[PDB]
């Protein structure tokens, strides 16, 4: 469904002491935690990391449906020193060969977090950047402070015409808010194009561990998936089996279906002077009153989160928590 | 927009009510409000009555007002439907506006008039008694060529494509337009020209609405217009120029003599106004401004011919040479140098007649007259026209002993600027007065009395995407008033001046344009910097512009600055605030986000043409030692307001130095005083914060 290519500054730019302790040590740590915030909305997508050191691109993550294989390659690049200069060309050249095998019924997006104000590009850049188009390559750069004029038609040319994936972080809390965005897919408008996927098999949870068994890799195991096409026990994933090329996802893709059709209803804030009901929660019990500020103007006034899916009175605290997890208000599962 | 409506019903109010408005206008944002209020008070009277005159300053305020006005006939044609009369003439240059010289000559200078009139009279020689034309003439005065333009527009880069496909001739379509009187686009250089307005006077004939556009530099065309130099090289054509004329009477009195015989008949009969009317499309002769001089009834040599008339100039210029041979610093009146030459040479007090029927008659009787000896007798002749009228507010001063070689300079001073301007109020009503780079506006009450009301700019708001600052401590102060003397006092600080600049570059490497009051602070860090890194790892290429600045390294160090913003790599634009290009062109992310400014802007010192221009508004105005250091710092520091203001749109970050800004006046003044070292930090905020504020406001 997705397959996103990290594109990584590690620069001599990156040396500044901007962040704590320095820019280079936040943004390899806090994209440890996006790999966290991506396998688990999206188990059934892919990751690349190219990074962008001594005037080139360097590839130290394969594109693979596996998180540990971005932990590990983030764990080496901390451990040496960013130099040289961004090149964005040669890490979006880098980032075309990759996402050609990735079809078109997966979205392929492309996240720059660049954090100087000054890269080496061999050639013109601007034959990279209308490439980009030619193929639908969705590409969101991540700017520090100042504002390039190279990411403004990069942002713009790739997403249809629109300027406003070009983000301008400020803090490192606002460096987590885009995080937790780019985890999310972005449903847009698109082109209106078909499509059509078959091919998804079911993995059987297996737990042969006397002599073992293993297709993709012959070493001992403590219990792999069998695949329902060419019958291997392979390594136990949700992705696709590496003998077939079939799927074997189960309610992982349930989940990420459930919370992408998790439309989220939040419940409508009415006074408890207005909507003529009691302080009390439809999910647990929130026999206290809201507004208080005043003496009597406000203490009598309260607030009464009523969800209009079924009229049940709420608070705010639990309008956020039924809109996060699980289903929105559970008010809606009894009529 | 609303502020744009403001200005916009002031302009409603003064073309049918005042004669002359000083309208002040932001940088930036007052292009397109007076070019549709210009076409809409027409249309609200009657659309063949009062015409649109522009006057700009620069060629490329020329070409930006052909553009504008074509989005001011597609919403014309869009939003009604209906092809009115069209107009719109590019009156530009005459070495741009050609073909022949571009295909056989391959020659862009001054010489493109050479052969347009060797073309006239070629074809003025092939329709009487016998080269011919040229690639396209006698088709372009039809009328069907002069239905070219109401129909379609055709100015400029549309008529010179327009002029190839359809094999027409540029300078015979525009020189028949100027009758036709369109929406005329011209800069300065051509309303007050002593050869240029008075042909286009007699084409427009009057009443229409002048348009001054960015009238700050008015009083620089009147001194402009006069002061020319004579460095003792144009005595040694002058010396030639008079033996050129004794072998052509030679060669006029030794056979053909009835052509000048007839000719000294028709000028003792019919005198300069019968000759001028008898000669068409030939090449005219020069003047100190008919239309401002004044004079009829003249005479030729008092009744004597071309023989007697070249040894009066022979009696003339070596009077030249005798006055010209002096010692050093030296002053004089011309009126008193008029009577030095009576009591040397008897030659009256009318030369200016003796001389411009003596031009005219050397064309019709020299055929094959050469190039640099009838341009040495213009020269005379030109400097015979300003001594013989013309002596309230003249000036004639003398180059000192400045080595001695380089020291027989003599030049003339113009009178006053008020004089060039005053024929334009009474041939013109309603004369829209606009410039966006003044601040005050009350020295045109002042300095060149004329009666006009003031409106200034009425336009300010979102003080968050326009930040004005100034930098005032250098971290020590030092390098502020070291800028302030006019000679380069001790270069070690400027060598720490110099340093700060790599420390202010390296901040915010995105589009910088530094501007300098004197090619001396360029070129004395310039020979020892010891400081590449931002011409390394920030800026990377220089663009450094020189003394000299050649019209194509001026074009390649401009197309380099976008080449190098729009790869994300920026580039350092060290100019001249006194210097050519003014510019104009921004409303983008590939101008210079950031400009610099090396103190304030000054002003050329201990010069006889400054202290005689001192002396002569002293006794105008009485702003001696105050508008001259001050009025004058302005408009050159303005210049470099004008392109930081790009619009609401667009951001940008202007710093000043010193302390002596805050004594005058600025466009938008709100300006807040800090340090060099804080400032770092203050449009390190700057520019963040208005990346998060544009989407905010929205
Ligand atoms: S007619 Fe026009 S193109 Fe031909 S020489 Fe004269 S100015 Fe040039
Ligand atoms: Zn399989
Ligand atoms: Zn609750
Ligand atoms: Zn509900």
């Amino acid at each position: 469904i997705r397959s996103l290519i990290l594109t990584l500054d590690c620069s001599e730019a990156m040396l500044e002491k901007d962040l704590r302790p320095n820019r280079h040590a936040m943004i390899i740590q806090y994209a440890i935690d996006f790999v966290h915030e991506f396998f688990d909305q999206n188990p059934i997508s892919q990751m690349g990391i190219i990074i962008m050191r001594n005037g080139l691109a360097q590839l130290v993550s394969q594109v693979s449906g596996n998180p540990q294989d971005h932990i590990d390659a983030l764990k080496s690049i901390r451990k040496q020193e960013p130099k040289g200069n961004p090149s964005l060309q040669n890490a979006l050249e880098m980032a075309r060969g990759l996402l050609l095998p990735v079809p078109a019924h997966c979205t392929r997006e492309v996240l720059i977090v660049f954090g100087s104000l000054s890269t080496t590009d061999p050639g013109d850049i601007h034959q990279t950047i209308d490439s980009l188009v030619s193929e639908k390559i969705r590409v969101k750069v991540l700017g520090l402070s100042a504002q390039v004029a190279i990411c403004k038609e990069l942002c713009k040319a790739t997403n249809y015409g629109d300027e406003s994936f070009y983000k301008i972080l400020l803090d490192e809390t606002h460096l987590k808010e885009l995080f937790n965005e780019a985890v999310t897919p972005x449903x847009x408008x698109x082109x209106x194009x078909x499509x059509x996927x078959x091919x998804x098999x079911x993995p059987t949870r297996i737990f042969e561990d006397t002599p073992t068994f293993c297709s993709c890799h012959s070493k001992l195991v403590y219990g792999g998936y069998f695949c329902p096409n060419c019958h291997s026990k392979v390594c136990s994933l949700p992705t696709v089996c590496p003998c077939c090329d079939l799927m074997l996802i189960l309610x992982x893709x349930x989940x990420x279906x459930x919370x992408x059709x998790x439309x989220x209803k939040t419940f409508a804030e009415v006074p408890t002077t207005e909507k003529f009901r009691s302080e009390d929660c439809f999910s647990c019990q929130s026999r206290f009153p809201x507004x208080x500020x005043x003496x009597x103007x406000x203490x009598x006034x309260x607030s009464r989160y009523r969800c209009e899916d079924c009229k049940q009175e709420f608070c705010v605290d639990c309008d956020v928590f039924i809109h996060e997890i699980l289903h929105n208000c559970p008010g809606c599962e009894s009529k | 927009y609303p502020e744009q409506y403001n200005y916009m019903c002031d302009i409603k109010k003064t073309l049918d009510v005042g004669g002359n408005s000083i309208l002040e206008m932001p940088s930036g944002t007052g292009k397109t409000v007076s070019l549709l209020s210009l076409t809409i008070a027409y249309q609200m009277h009657y659309p063949e009555h009062r015409k649109i005159i522009y006057c700009s300053r620069t060629m490329s305020e020329i070409e930006k007002a052909l553009v504008e006005l074509e989005n001011l006939m597609d919403y014309r044609t869009k939003e009604l439907g209906y092809q009115e009369d069209f107009r719109g003439l590019g009156l530009t240059s005459r070495k741009n506006l050609c073909l022949h010289p571009e295909v056989s000559k391959e020659r862009k200078g001054t010489v493109v008039d050479e052969k347009c009139r060797r073309m006239t009279n070629g074809q003025a020689k092939r329709k009487l008694e016998e080269v011919e034309l040229c690639e396209y003439h006698e088709n372009l005065y039809n009328i069907e060529v002069e239905d070219y333009l109401p129909k379609g527009v055709f100015s400029f880069e549309k008529l010179l494509k327009y002029c190839e496909e359809k094999t027409l001739c540029p300078y015979f379509i525009v020189r028949r337009m100027i009758s036709l009187c369109n929406i005329i686009i011209y800069s300065y250089h051509y309303l007050l020209d002593p050869k240029i307005a008075e042909r286009v006077s007699n084409e427009v004939s009057k009443d229409s609405i002048v348009i001054f556009d960015e009238a700050h530099n008015i009083d620089n065309v009147c001194i402009e217009s006069l002061s020319l130099d004579l460095t003792t090289d144009a005595l040694r054509r002058a010396t030639r120029g008079a033996n050129a004329l004794d072998e052509r009477i030679s060669e006029v009195r030794k056979v053909d003599s009835q052509k000048l015989q007839d000719e000294y008949e028709k000028l003792v009969q019919g005198l300069x106004x019968x000759x001028x009317x008898x000669x068409x499309x030939x090449x005219x002769x020069x003047x100190x401004x008919x239309x401002x001089x004044x004079x009829x009834x003249x005479x030729x040599x008092x009744x004597x011919r071309a023989e007697h008339f070249v040894s009066f100039l022979k009696r003339l210029i070596e009077y030249l040479k005798t006055r010209m041979k002096v010692l050093h610093v030296i002053s004089e009146t011309p009126k008193s140098f008029l009577q030095h030459l009576k009591q040397l040479t008897f030659i009256e007090r009318k030369p200016l007649r003796f001389c411009s029927e003596r031009l005219s008659l050397l064309v019709r009787t020299l055929e094959v007259t050469e190039v640099e000896d009838f341009t040495a007798l213009k020269d005379i002749a030109t400097f015979a026209t300003l001594i013989s009228t013309y002596e309230e507010g003249f000036l004639l001063i003398i180059e000192p002993y400045e080595i001695a070689v380089p020291n027989p300079i003599m030049r003339f001073t113009c009178l006053d600027a008020s004089i060039a301007i005053k024929p334009v109020f009474e041939r013109f009503s309603s004369v829209i007065i606009t410039s966006g780079t003044i601040s005050p506006l009350d020295m045109y009450p002042r300095m060149l009395n004329f009666k006009t009301v003031l409106q200034k700019s009425y336009a300010m708001t979102l003080a968050k995407k326009s930040f004005l600052p100034m930098i005032i401590t250098k971290g020590s102060d030092q390098v502020a008033i070291s800028s302030r003397f006019e000679i380069r006092n001790d270069p070690s600080i400027v060598r720490n001046y110099g340093s700060m600049l790599v420390e202010f570059a390296k901040i915010t490497p995105d589009g910088m344009v530094v501007f300098f009051p004197s090619y001396l602070y360029m070129e004395s860090i310039v020979s020892m910097w010891q400081t590449m890194g931002i011409l390394d790892e920030v800026w990377k290429h220089k663009l450094i512009l020189v003394e000299t600045p050649d019209a194509q390294e001026t074009s390649l160090a401009l197309e380099t600055y976008r080449k190098a913003c729009s790869n994300g790599r920026g580039a350092i634009l060290l100019s001249v605030a006194r210097g050519k290009v003014s510019e104009g062109i921004d409303f983008d992310h590939q101008y210079g986000r950031t400009v610099l400014m090396i103190g304030i802007p000054f002003q050329y010192t201990e010069s006889r043409i400054l202290k005689a221009r001192l002396e002569f508004m002293r006794e105008n105005y009485r702003i001696r030692e105050n508008d001259f250091l001050s009025f004058d710092a302005m408009r050159h520091a303005a210049q470099c307001l004008g392109r930081v203001l790009r619009g609401k749109d667009d951001y940008g970050v202007m710093v000043l130095a010193d302390r002596r800004f805050s004594r005058k006046r600025s466009q938008l003044p709100k300006w807040i005083a800090q340090g060099l070292s804080d400032a770092d930090l203050n449009l390190s905020t700057d520019m963040a914060i208005s990346n998060t504020k544009q989407f905010l406001r929205t």
